[PDB]
């Protein structure tokens, strides 16, 4: 089973994350049956003109 | 075949069912039965753990 926790809170601060307790509950619990061990993340350009 | 003929020409819809278990979490199960709600009375329940 493939666990997701997920938690928003509003924050404004360019950067140096701020310190606060927080409670990330259950999203999901995908029953999947692979054997993971590399991830990567995916981000979004900007095309204009 | 036509419509009209012997025993060893009827069309037949075969479906065969593979009822298959791996080590993946296991997903297709069946049905369960829900019984009434009594309150108020020393009586046994079954939830789903
Ligand atoms: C890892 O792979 C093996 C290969 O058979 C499998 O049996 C096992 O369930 C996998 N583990 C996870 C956590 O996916």
């Amino acid at each position: 089973y493939f666990k997701i926790y997920s938690k928003h809170t509003p924050i404004n601060l360019v950067r140096d994350l701020p310190q606060g307790f927080s409670a990330l509950e259950p999203l999901v619990d995908l029953p999947i049956g692979i054997n993971i061990t590399r991830f990567q993340t995916l981000l979004a350009l900007h095309r204009s003109y | 075949f036509q419509p009209t003929n012997g025993v060893g020409y009827q069309p037949y819809r075969v479906v065969v069912l593979s009822f298959e278990l791996l080590h993946a979490p296991a997903t297709v199960c069946g049905p369960k039965k829900s019984t009434n709600l009594v309150k108020n009375k020393c009586v046994n329940f079954n939830f789903n753990g």
